[PDB]
């Protein structure tokens, strides 16, 4: 669960727009902005830094 | 727009940048009236407790050449009235990726600004034609949009083809476009936007909307698009244009 909202690697997608996005590093325990294309991404993709940072608080590779 | 070169002030007056609220340039859009535009219905779909369908939620900015000139003398900024998704979109497939795009206030027509001319729904924008892609999206696969508006020539390829670089995947609205060596192509932040093709008197018709693709600018996985014929009047049914 905090499997695919935190530790999943940011997937871009096919789709081809520009969202700006945030994904938690858990290598660095930092959220980082990425840019998603708008279709079929996964759970670890937020559209505000304090909604990644918070879901994301806490979380380490097992 | 990956392989491109930086495009001339105001070569495409049709090209519109669309931006969301607090987010910056999201997707693309070509001019084709003086009240409507033509994106891509994945652009304005709702995600992540944001209304990307809620019109009120984008500012679209006509005759732009920089995005950092976004004040520039001609560029005209407009807010959105209606978006209107073509009903059989599907969000998994991507198949009937087109959206309609009502200005809240009419364009007002300048060497920066005009609308792009639409082709019969019997019109062919035959395999091999060069066509051009253009926008502000990135210059590769994971890295950075462009601040100059990028275009970059490609080639209509055969459906066949098309279908087997991508089996299972293309359906009679999508087309390829691009080239199999890769090189040139559309990517993150091109959605939306037109492509541009040079008919019999010079005059620039909409061949596609730029929609989705596996990377960007890779051998074999050329960019897909969505047929602009097939919609004249799905378009004319909703805009009267
Ligand atoms: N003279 C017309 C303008 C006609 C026009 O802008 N045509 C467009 C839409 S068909 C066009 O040729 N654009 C594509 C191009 O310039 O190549 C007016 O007063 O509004």
């Amino acid at each position: 669960q905090t499997e695919d909202y935190c530790l999943a690697s940011n997937k871009v997608g096919r789709c081809r727009g520009s969202f700006p996005r945030w994904y938690y590093d858990p290598t660095e325990q930092i959220c980082k902005s990425f840019v998603y294309g708008g279709c079929l991404g996964n759970k670890n993709n937020y559209l505000r830094e304090e909604e990644c940072i918070l879901a994301c608080r806490g979380v380490q590779g097992p | 727009v990956v392989g491109g070169t930086d495009a001339d002030e105001g070569e495409w007056p049709w090209q519109v940048s669309l931006h969301a609220l607090g987010q910056g340039h999201i997707c693309g859009a070509s001019l084709i009236s003086p009240n409507w535009l033509v994106s891509a219905a994945h652009c304005y779909i709702d995600d992540r407790g944001f209304r990307y369908s809620d019109p009120t939620q984008w500012t679209a900015f006509l005759g732009l050449h920089d995005q950092s000139q976004r004040s520039a003398p001609g560029v005209q900024e407009r807010r959105l009235k209606r978006i209107i998704s073509h009903p059989f979109f599907n969000d998994f497939t991507f198949d009937y990726d087109i959206a309609l795009l009502e200005l809240e206030k009419p364009a007002e027509y300048s060497s920066m600004v005009r609308p792009i001319c639409l082709p019969d729904a019997s019109h062919v924008f035959p395999a091999g034609k060069a066509i051009w892609v253009t926008g502000w999206g990135h210059t590769q696969y994971g890295g950075t949009g462009a601040l100059i508006l990028q275009k970059g020539e490609i080639r209509v390829i055969q459906q066949t083809t098309c279908e087997n670089l991508l089996p299972q995947q293309i359906t009679p609205r999508m087309m390829c476009v691009g080239f199999l060596s890769g090189g040139v192509d559309s990517c993150q932040g091109d959605s939306g936007g037109p492509l541009s093709s040079v008919e019999a008197d010079g005059r620039i018709f909409q061949a596609g909307v730029v929609s989705w693709g596996d990377g960007c600018a890779q051998r074999n996985k050329p960019g897909v698009y969505t047929r602009l014929p097939l919609f004249r009047d799905w378009i004319k049914e909703n805009t009267g244009v």
